[PDB]
């Protein structure tokens, strides 16, 4: 199953999550990949905010789905 | 259709300077 996580610049990259696998887990991979950290990055979908203790299919996240990405600017 | 409709208004709520 390979998303792409669409961030609000206007970022789309082909990031492979499971269904059962949270929402951590996938911010976890596009934190190795992109290294936007867990709690720095929030992601929505269908009007709904991904909790870091949530699934995908409860989103109706199918493959290639464009999964809204919201960059926390003000690192540290 | 209002995906992106909720969503642009997150775009310059993050983008903050002078306001």
């Amino acid at each position: 199953m390979q998303i792409f996580v669409k961030t609000l610049t206007g970022k789309t990259i082909t990031l492979e999550v499971e269904p059962s696998d949270t929402i951590e887990n996938v911010k976890a991979k596009i934190q190795d990949k992109e290294g936007i950290p867990p709690d720095q990055q929030r992601l929505i979908f269908a009007g709904k905010q991904l909790e870091d203790g949530r699934t995908l299919s409860d989103y109706n996240i199918q493959k290639e789905s464009t999964l809204h990405l919201v960059l926390r600017l003000r690192g540290g | 259709d209002t995906q992106d409709d909720f969503l642009k208004w997150w775009r310059s709520e993050e983008a903050q300077d002078m306001g």
